[PDB]
Parts: structure tokens; sequence; C-alpha cells
């Protein structure tokens, strides 16, 4: 790799057949600075705190994603249309604080090694699948260049609950559920 | 069976002593494997693996589109650092330090921002370096770490655990005291 | 004020 005191990705682009579909991000020292919604054609922040660090004008981003769809197409011919390896994601569930009784906190599920970035996370309270409250990264970049994702669930700690992130993934052969253990 | 083929661009900026030394390096990468590069220390591209042979040689034979990769040093990783980079590195946000007990203490450190930290475990003022367990450095993914540091324990009558934390964001080290 | 991108260029051959 490279050693250096902090890396920026200016940007992340993803295109993938699958879809098709594309994914416009900034990272810098591995964490999400804005993407770009590229169905509104808009600039967004998945953390509006870091909108003070600049504005980005989308049309580079979509200029980039027409290019991506062009070179992928090239490339599967080259490559004579071998396909994605389906890696075996990581899976682990952990709270942003620590837990007590009544008090707010966010249940975390980290889905890691993602590839192809193709992925259901979906949060599980008591067995039921959970739509509120949730919220979720992009696919964020690795130099194995495999992806990770994160998913957020907001919660009230109670003495009887029962939470698991369940990961959809064609590298494993039936849905992962991850049990949260506090 | 479902499939899917992947392209990846990655226009990515590194950064060494402030603006000291400064690297663009773009990759052109199919599914997981990169295929051309371009690296400013180099200044014109590389076919990463024989895949990317006609790329690099189109494109260093363009005098346009290397005088265009070449300035993006400029135009985008200096130009991001003075615009965002600069003011990211600034932002300082205080860890959260709490102990509980479970024998085993948990000095719990959460919510902090950078990622650089120290956590130390003292038993009546003397650094504890058996029986410490700590995980890796743990990313929130919404721009906060936290990390947890567990120490085995054998208390004796008037005993003091202190969690000792060192942050950036820190005029002085953090010390959270327990006693049972 | 405005964060700038490197440009994705269309392959050879
Ligand atoms: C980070 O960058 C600065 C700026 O070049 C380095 O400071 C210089 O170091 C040499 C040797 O100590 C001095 O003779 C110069 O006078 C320094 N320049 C200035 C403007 O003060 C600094 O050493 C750098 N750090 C590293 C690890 O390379
Ligand atoms: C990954 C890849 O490029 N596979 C093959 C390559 O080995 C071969 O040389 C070419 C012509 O046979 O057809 C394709
Ligand atoms: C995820 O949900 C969609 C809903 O359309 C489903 O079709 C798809 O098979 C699921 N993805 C995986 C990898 O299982």
């Amino acid at each position: 790799d490279i050693v250096a005191d902090h890396v920026a990705s200016c940007g992340v682009n993803l295109y993938q057949f699958y879809g098709p579909s594309g994914q416009y991000t900034h990272e810098f020292d591995g964490d999400e600075q804005f993407y770009v919604d590229l169905e509104r054609k808009e600039t967004a922040w998945r953390w509006p705190e870091f909108s003070k660090f600049g504005g980005f004008d989308p049309q580079g981003a979509l200029r980039n994603m027409a290019v991506a769809k062009h070179n992928l197409n090239i490339m599967i011919k080259r490559y004579n249309s071998t396909a994605a390896t389906n890696e075996v994601p990581e899976v682990t569930v952990f709270s942003k604080s620590p837990v007590t009784l009544g008090q707010p906190n966010t249940l975390i599920c980290l889905v890691d090694n993602i590839f192809p970035p193709v992925v259901n996370i979906t949060w599980l309270s008591n067995g039921q699948s959970v739509t509120e409250g949730v919220s979720e990264t992009s696919f964020l970049s690795k130099s194995d260049h495999s992806f990770f994702k994160i998913s957020y669930l907001t919660f009230l700690p109670s003495a009887d609950e029962i939470y698991d992130c369940k990961v959809e993934h064609w590298g494993l052969d039936q849905p992962l559920l991850k049990h949260w253990e506090p | 069976s479902p499939e899917d083929f992947v392209f990846q661009f990655k226009g990515m900026c590194y950064f060494t002593n402030g603006t000291e030394r400064v690297r663009l390096v773009t990759r052109y990468i199919y599914n997981r494997e990169e295929y051309a590069r371009f690296d400013s220390d180099v200044g014109v591209y590389r076919a990463v693996t024989p895949q990317g042979r006609p790329d690099a040689e189109y494109w260093n034979s363009q005098k346009e589109v290397l005088e265009g990769t070449r300035a993006e040093l400029d135009t985008v990783c200096r130009h991001n650092y003075e615009v965002a980079f600069r003011g990211i590195l600034q932002r300082r946000v205080e860890p959260t330090v709490t102990i509980s007990p479970s024998n085993l203490l948990v000095c719990s450190v959460t919510d902090f921002y950078p990622g650089q930290i120290k956590v130390r475990w003292f038993r009546n003022d003397q650094e504890e370096t058996a029986g410490v367990v700590s995980t890796p450095l743990i990313r929130n993914g919404d721009w906060t770490f936290q990390i947890l540091v567990m120490l085995e324990m054998t208390p004796q009558r008037g005993d003091v655990y202190t969690c000792h934390v060192e942050h950036p964001s820190l005029q002085s080290p953090i010390t959270v005291e327990w006693r049972a | 004020a405005g964060n700038h991108a490197a440009g994705i260029l269309t392959l050879g051959k």
C-alpha cells in the first residue's frame, strides 16, 4: 500500500452491471464526506454536519457515471465476461454507546468484506422486520477493492429486547442473522 | 445464478506533513482487480495487469490526456485540502469515558474523533499492563470511533482503578475512577 | 467553495 498521513477518495466511482446501478461518493480517512444522488442529480450529505466543508457540482459525477457505464462494457469483453466473485461478508453488531435501560441508543450492524456490492441489510425486532429508525451508509471503499456498509437502528433499550441484523448476499448460502448481545 | 460485473474508478489523494507531500493515484478496476493506474509520482499511466496495456498506451500517447491528469494533483487534491480537508482535520469530538463492572472492569470510550487515542488502566496510580484486553479501534461510520478496554481485576480493600484516556480533543487526559 | 473530483477517462482499444 501507500503510506500517508491522510487519504481522501475524490471520488469513489462505482458502477455495476447488476441493476445496473452506480454510486458516487467522496471519502476522507475512510468516512463519507458527501454523496451524489444520481437520480435527482443532487449533491447530498448522509452526515449534514459535513456540508460546511464545501459543496459539489453534480454534473461531473453524472459525466463520470456515463463514462463508467461505457468503460464497464469494454472491460467485460476484455475479461471475456468474467463475473464478480461472491465473497462471504463478515457481520458484527454493536451499540454506539453503553446501554442503559430507557436511554435512547443506536444499534450498529457492520457488514464487511462485501463484494459484489449487492446486499440486503434488515433489522429484526423479536424476529420481525423493522423499518422505522433505520438508516445506512453508502458502500464504503476498501483498499482491496471490496466494500463495507453499515446500518443503524435507533432504539430504547429494554430488558427483554430481541434484536438481530439480517444480511442477504450471494456469498451466503442462506441469510445471515447476527444476534445482538449487550 | 445471479451475478455482477463491477467497474470502479478511484481518484485517491494522499497527504503527508500537512501539504508538504501530496500524491494523486487514480485507479481503474474491473471487479476487484486494478488494471490501470495513474500515479502522480510517476507522471504517466501504467498498466497494472495485461488488461490495462491498451489504455496506458492510449492515454500516454495523448498529450492532452496526460496534462489533464497531471493537473488533477493541484485542481483536485491540493484544492480539496484547502476547501475541505484542512477544516475536517481541525474537527474534534471529545470521547465519553465510562467504567462499568462485569472480575472484569470495562472502560467504554465512545463517540470520539479523530481516531488517534490511548486508553490506559491504572490501579492505585500504578499502570497495569497484564490482564488488559483492548478492542481494535471501532469505526461507527457516522464520523465517530469507539474503543473498549477491559481489565482483569482482583480488588483489595481501598483500591482505586482509573481509566486514563488521551485524545487530541482533550486539554489534559480524562481520568475516570472506580472503586468497589 | 466547491470540492473538485477526478475525471474518469474513456478507455483505449
Ligand atoms: C513537516 O514539514 C516541515 C516543513 O518543511 C518540516 O520542517 C523543517 O525541518 C528541518 C529539519 O528539522 C528544518 O531545518 C527546517 O527549518 C524546517 N522548516 C520550517 C519552515 O520550519 C518538518 O520537519 C516536517 N516533518 C517531517 C516528519 O518531515
Ligand atoms: C434483496 O431484496 C430484493 C427485493 O427485490 C430481492 O429481489 C433480492 O433477491 C435480495 N437480494 C439478495 C442478495 O438476496
